[PDB]
């Protein structure tokens, strides 16, 4: 089929019925020879048939074949079967942008869409370093490696965090963990993580399970409201619905931490966080980091009243002073603050 | 009984079980290719 | 913006547009009541549209029979139950002679089958009418009653 | 509605019951979290391949 | 066409369908014949309960 | 047992025993004695055939024709041509070889014992039309003629069977070797007198027994019989073939258009459009119905403590102050502390459903002696015209609100190209229809249905109180727990699942019912309070209405939730209909575009009488949509509208592509149509949107 | 040959199958150019099926 494909034969271009509109995996159109070759590899009956046939040679060892592959003596014109069998040293090749294959002479030999479809699993447990391509994995696994990547490296990103500039947001794991994220959403998530890191740093309330926790969002431009103040959040859903979400104040299965052993839980594996925890990091509990412009000034107060949702918090006024929940039997009193 | 009780041995399992085994271990070594739809 | 679902019906073929329809294809909880009325209407019917044949008391039963079998040709486009027996019979030898040894051996395997099988054979089977008790059964229940009552 | 019907929530849910206690311990206790059967809160796999 | 029947098990006759399995089974034996045969003498005979 | 027949035979021979006895339309592991038996006298026949030959004149030096192992059918038709061939009897039993010397088809048999009573009980059966040979394994032979078989055939058949005997009871296999007679045990089948009289007047008219309806069967040949019995059948019988055209469709029951009839009522059990949820965020414990009403009452609580009713509508039959104090007796014990849901206050409970007028059945004997006692004539649903409230219902349910209701598992992960397709397929659709409002006002409807049948598990001779409660999910990520009223069930005595128990229930909403006085012809409205959401008033009425449902209709409220599942499926066949154009998969495409395509649009609806596109999202929220009204307002009437707009809708189609399409009887078809078109607003509203579209389809079909 | 003998033929097997007892439903029953028509609740349109 490849070589009636290749030939040109005009009874191949004859014999196509149906579009051949392929796209690739990139999604820019296929050369036509190779639109041809997929549609006749999908379709063979219909070129068989168009082709025509004739009868078969009368040598000993020659002999025709049908459609499939049975031998006959109306055989493919041309097409023959021989018992001979013909018997099947290296050099240097070029290379351009498109991954196509060039000749010293210049001649294409091999391209980019020769590549067999067939996907398969490895037999052996093969690692990758470079982030650019996490996204091939699932999100769970995702997750793991950027907040693995983020961790191990955390000295760096406090270092360049604490300067104050922006390009610690870009690093290539963020753009690999932002793929995951959805799109409409992505632009609140990033306002939001950048509005409430920028308020942990201006006033020393440091969280390391939080700064941890909400940097990866960071990356997405931000899209702030029409009033100019970021959007607020309960937990932030990533792809795949579901338990795939990262919980803002409490714990996702995705994320958690226990400060009285201070252990840090990704997607359920375990790890010390020792020597990265300050000891007065304890004591700013939780109620700093969890929404954008708001800051703790008492406990619970049943006169106040029960506790805000999003939906009060947002059309608050400064100076108003609110109750809201971290978990069940944990409420907090904060205010907004105009900083 | 799944969290605290006895550990029994299970050595030897797979032979009881060697057909939903072999299906497993088929469907694993799997070489998918293309999705190819309807001629019209 | 008035939605009218039925537009839908522009940009896709009816075929697929309209694929699954209904849900289920079982039975509905709300179709009409079949009781008595129903049967009645139905033995109604199948009396009706065979009222031209030949009309006789069983010498069994002591009932009512009707044959419409032989009967004469509908002179109308209404239903009608009269089925020569000599068209049945040339479509069957069509049939036969288009096939051949096709009836044969459908006879023989069945016959086989039959020899083969048991009794239990029965009890595969949706609610079966037990004459006992004179009510709607499951299947093994009527035919251990039917057994116990041959006994 | 299976995880409904027979009160097998995930063991890493924050819901409450009679065994959903035990299905947490074990979950806690158990180091393979992908090899927990559905019916005892662990993480479902099936798909159309298997 | 994409015909339809109407009525269709209220106008087939159990008769015709002895004729039917009559003609079919002409060369059997004669035991299997009449086993064949006792289902539409059956039918032919049926009465409804209202 | 297998591995014996593996080893004993050859592949060739194991093969067409196994192909032969498969015909018998039955398992063939679990009972392999009669393989075993089939493969030995396969062997046994071919053995038979392969040492005696004849030629020109019949020298011996084949004499043999092999039947068996062959097609039954092949078989049967190679024996009858040579029966005809040679003018001889054919036997009524497929002969499992046939001789050419003495011109008779011959039988073979394996048994285990002597071999006379088997070869006398095989003649009793065929009588003396057929010609056998018999062995068994304990060394005894039978031949009906003894220039049959010559010494080199029975011994070595003698020798193989021996050994095949012997070899058996090596493994253990001869103890469990079934016999040869009990796959033939009945052979005798004899008619007793009543049922011989049954078939006798059990023969088509012309016939006076079964023998003389047997023997025309056999004898005659009615070859041209059909073209006969057509020459004389009158030319009325015509089927009438009429070429369809755009004219002659026309609109379907135009007397929905007519409006001297009423507006069709509001008949659905929950409000759809017009709910309103007590909102009271929680932090996503689960927790009993009753509890989780008695908060959101307490934070609602002027609405609780509301106890002079204001009247606003009122329904034909039912009474206003027993169902308000019936509704004052249910949020009493809402607001109780008793664990239980249970009514105690029983007299308006009782006296509000009309529980106690039922009828009281006497004895039959005292109503046939009774003249007063007749039947009641059947009360024909109405007939009525289009209701303007089921456009907003579809056009409302069809938006997206601020709140989710869908939170399904997880799924392993995909591998597959075919899983991908599918995740991806999946993605989008929950994307687009996540938020909405059909979904939340479905989720709504089956937890309601739920908990209305769980509460039917143990109480039956008790009222139960029920919230009309929802678990919501907004953008944000935090849930609420909504209210939307509360309904109490009454008793159902009589244990039958298809017996109605009368349900009232009392929605809260925010449309005043003056606006649209057709729409709720059947609701008795109140109005309790007001809330505030943005420092403005807006009022809040409890549509109170008796209702009566069944067990089985309890199920089918579950199973509502079908409607997603059927959804998906419809926009997968769309998808698989576009990609079938092609050859590849067309989802991205169709849904956000590729270089080459462009995102693809539906025609939604009509704005100023003028055609509107929209998204394939739209598209999908429409179908979601009209789905889920189709379940709800599911009734006999739309089953069948819906089952010959079937075929019209595909007659319309034909048309489109110009298949040129040609109609019998379209009258029989329009008044199979219109006999379904009475009284339900999902019938006549599909009925008017039906006209609109063929209106559309007939005016752009002329370009 | 052309759509008339078609139609005529279609006449010829509605009275054949009413010989037969067979009763061909009118009102329920439509005829195009072969490609596109239903069989048991499927659709077939030009090889695609519903």
């Amino acid at each position: 089929i490849l070589c009636m494909v290749f030939s040109q034969d005009t009874r191949m271009f004859q014999g196509v019925r149906g579009e051949i509109n392929f796209l690739n995996r990139a999604g820019q159109l296929l050369s036509p020879m190779y639109q041809l070759q997929r549609y006749f590899l999908n379709r063979s009956n219909d070129l068989f048939d168009q082709w025509g046939y004739e009868e078969s040679p009368k040598a000993s060892e020659l002999h025709g074949i049908n459609e499939s592959m049975n031998a006959s003596d109306y055989t493919l014109k041309g097409v023959v079967v021989t018992r001979n069998v013909i018997d099947d040293e290296t050099e240097k090749v070029s290379i351009t942008k498109n991954l196509s294959l060039i000749k010293r002479t210049g001649e294409v030999i091999m391209g980019a869409n020769d590549v067999s479809e067939l996907e398969s699993q490895a037999q052996l447990m093969i690692t990758y370093d470079t982030p650019k391509m996490w996204e091939m994995g699932t999100t769970k696994e995702l997750v793991q490696n950027t907040y693995q990547w983020v961790l191990k490296n955390l000295v760096t990103l406090k270092a360049q965090f604490l300067l104050g500039k922006e390009d610690m947001f870009q690093w290539d794991a963020f753009e690999a963990f932002e793929s995951i994220i959805p799109q409409k959403m992505a632009g609140q998530y990033s306002g939001f993580a950048r509005a409430v890191l920028k308020q942990m740093r201006d006033q020393e309330v440091m969280k390391t399970d939080q700064f941890i926790k909400l940097l990866p969002f960071c990356f997405s431009p931000p899209k702030l409201r029409s009033n100019g103040e970021p959007y607020q959040f309960l937990k932030l859903v990533l792809k795949g619905g579901g338990e795939n979400f990262i919980e803002v104040r409490k714990g996702s299965p995705l994320f958690s931490y226990n400060p009285q052993t201070e252990v840090l839980t990704i997607c359920g594996r375990m790890m010390s966080l020792k020597g990265k925890i300050e000891d007065e990091e304890r004591n700013r509990s939780m109620g700093n980091a969890v929404l954008a412009g708001f800051l703790v000034s008492g406990k619970y107060d049943p006169d106040l009243g029960d506790f805000k949702t999003i939906e009060e918090l947002e059309k608050l006024k400064p100076g108003e002073k609110a109750n809201i929940l971290l978990y069940q039997g944990k409420p907090v009193k904060v205010v907004k603050r105009k900083r | 009984w799944n969290t605290y009780g006895p550990i029994g041995d299970t050595e030897g399992f797979e032979r009881v079980y060697e057909s939903f085994f072999l299906r497993k271990m088929r469907l694993d070594n799997a070489t998918w290719g293309r999705i190819t739809f309807g001629p019209v | 913006m008035n939605i009218n679902p039925y537009f839908l019906f522009i940009d896709v073929p009816i075929q697929a547009a309209i694929s699954t329809t209904f849900p289920y294809t079982g039975v509905p909880p709300y179709s009409h009541g079949t009781g008595t009325g129903y049967t009645i209407d139905t033995v109604i019917r199948t009396h009706e549209y065979s009222n031209k044949g030949k009309q006789y008391i069983s010498d069994v039963t002591g009932c009512t029979m009707v044959d419409p079998t032989n009967g004469p040709l509908p002179e109308d486009n209404e239903p009608s139950a009269y089925a020569q027996l000599d068209c049945v019979l040339e479509a069957l030898d069509r049939m036969d002679e288009e096939h051949p040894g096709l009836f044969q051996a459908a006879s023989q395997n069945a016959m086989e089958t039959l020899m083969v099988t048991t009794v239990d054979k029965l009890t595969q089977g949706r609610q079966t009418f037990d004459w006992t008790v004179c009510r709607n059964q499951p299947a093994a229940t009527a035919l251990n009653t039917t057994i116990t009552s041959f006994r | 509605d299976y995880r409904y019907t027979y009160k097998c929530h995930r063991g890493d849910s924050k819901v409450e019951g009679k065994r959903m206690k035990i299905i947490k311990e074990l979950w806690e206790n158990t180091k393979g979290r992908d090899g927990l059967l559905v019916a005892d809160g662990g993480p479902n796999i099936y798909n159309l391949r298997n | 066409v994409t015909g339809d029947n109407t009525k269709w098990n209220e106008c087939l006759n159990p008769r015709i369908f002895l004729a039917m399995t009559e003609r079919i089974t002409r060369d059997s034996p004669i035991w299997f014949r009449d086993f064949c045969s006792i289902a539409p003498v059956l039918f032919s005979n049926k009465i409804a309960r209202l | 047992m297998d591995t014996f027949i593996t080893r004993n035979f050859q592949t060739t021979i194991i093969q067409k025993a196994k192909n032969t006895m498969a015909e018998f339309s039955e398992d063939p592991e679990l009972q392999p004695a009669m393989l075993f038996n089939i493969c030995v006298h396969l062997e046994v026949c071919y053995v038979i055939s392969d040492m005696n030959f004849l030629d020109e004149e019949g020298k011996a030096y084949p004499q043999y024709e092999v039947i068996e192992g062959m097609p039954r059918t092949i078989a049967w038709m190679v024996q009858r041509s040579l029966a005809q061939e040679h003018g001889i009897e054919t036997p009524k039993y497929l002969a499992d070889l046939f001789d050419y010397k003495t011109k008779r088809f011959i039988e073979v048999g394996i048994t285990k014992g002597l071999a006379d009573d088997y070869f006398w009980k095989k003649k009793e059966k065929l009588g003396n039309s057929m010609e056998l040979m018999i062995f068994s394994y304990n060394q005894d032979y039978s031949l009906s003629n003894e220039s049959s078989l010559d010494e080199e055939g029975k011994g070595r058949v003698l020798s193989r069977l021996t050994e095949l005997q012997a070899e058996l009871s090596l493994k253990n296999l001869w103890q469990v070797l079934i016999g040869e007679e009990d796959v033939e045990k009945g052979i005798d089948f004899k008619l007793g007198q009543t049922i011989s009289r049954l078939r006798d007047i059990s023969v088509p008219a012309g016939f006076s027994n079964f023998e003389g309806m047997r023997s025309y069967i056999d004898n005659i040949d009615p070859k041209g019989a059909i073209e006969r019995n057509l020459a004389r059948m009158s030319p009325l019988v015509s089927v009438t073939p009429k070429k369809l055209t755009w004219e002659d469709l026309r609109p379907i029951g135009p007397h929905i258009y007519n409006h001297e009839l009423p507006e069709v009522p509001y008949n659905a059990f929950l409000l759809m459009s017009d709910e309103l949820g007590l909102a009271n965020m929680t932090e996503g414990k689960s927790k009993k119905p009753k509890t989780l009403a008695k908060e959101c009452l307490e934070k609602y609580s002027t609405l609780r403590d509301q106890t002079d009713p204001i009247l606003i509508m009122k329904s034909e039959k039912a009474n206003e102050n027993f169902l308000w104090k019936l509704w004052r007796d249910c949020v009493n014990t809402i607001s109780n502390e008793e664990m239980s849901n249970e009514l105690q206050k029983t007299n308006y409970a009782k006296w509000a459903t009309g529980d106690g007028l039922t009828y009281q059945k006497i004895m039959k004997e005292v109503a046939i002696d009774d003249e007063t006692m007749c039947q009641e004539e059947p009360k024909i649903p109405n007939k009525c015209r289009v209701a303007a409230w089921v456009q907003t219902e579809m056009n409302l349910l069809s938006t997206l609100t601020s709140k989710r209701a869908l939170d399904l598992p997880e799924i392993g992960p995909d591998v597959a190209p075919v899983e991908h397709v599918g995740s991806e397929r999946r993605k989008y659709f929950v994307n687009e229809i996540n938020y909405c409002k059909a979904s939340t006002v479905m989720m709504k409807y089956v937890l309601f249905h739920t908990s209305l049948l769980n509460e039917s598990n143990a109480s039956m001779g008790k009222y139960k109180v029920i919230p009309i409660t929802n678990r919501v999910v907004n953008e944000k990520g935090e849930s609420f727990d909504m209210l939307y009223g509360l309904a109490v069930k009454g008793q159902s005595h009589l244990r039958g699942d298809t017996d109605v128990v009368t349900v009232v229930t009392f929605e809260f909403s925010s449309t005043d019912p003056r606006v649209d006085s057709g729409k709720w012809p059947k609701y008795t409205v109140f109005r309790i309070g007001s809330l505030f959401v943005s420092g403005r008033e807006k009022s809040v009425y409890l549509y109170c209405r008796v209702n009566g449902t069944n067990k089985i209709q309890m199920k089918w409220g579950m199973e509502a939730r079908r409607c997603l599942l059927q959804s998906m499926q419809q926009m997968e066949a769309i998808v698989e209909q576009e990609s079938s154009i092609q050859g590849y998969d067309m989802t991205k495409a169709c849904f956000k575009g590729d270089r080459v395509n462009s995102p693809k649009t539906f025609s939604i609806g009509t704005q100023e009488g003028k055609l509107v596109k929209g998204s394939f999202g739209k598209a999908l929220r429409v179908i979601f949509t009209k789905c889920l009204m189709h379940y709800v307002f599911g009734n006999a009437q739309l089953e069948g509208f819906s089952a010959e707009s079937r075929r019209l809708l595909l007659l319309i189609q034909a048309l489109k592509d110009r298949k040129g399409p040609w109609v019998f009887d379209l009258e029989g078809m329009y008044s199979g149509i219109e006999e379904c078109i009475s009284n339900n607003p999902w019938v006549i509203q599909s009925a008017y949107w039906f006209n609109e579209w063929l209106g559309f389809e007939k005016e752009g079909s002329k370009v | 040959k052309d759509e008339e003998t078609c139609m005529e033929g279609i006449n010829d097997f509605y009275r054949t199958c009413k010989l037969l007892g067979i009763n061909m439903s009118k009102k329920k029953s439509y005829c195009n150019e072969t490609g596109m028509f239903e069989f048991t609740s499927m659709f077939y349109r030009d090889g695609f099926v519903s």
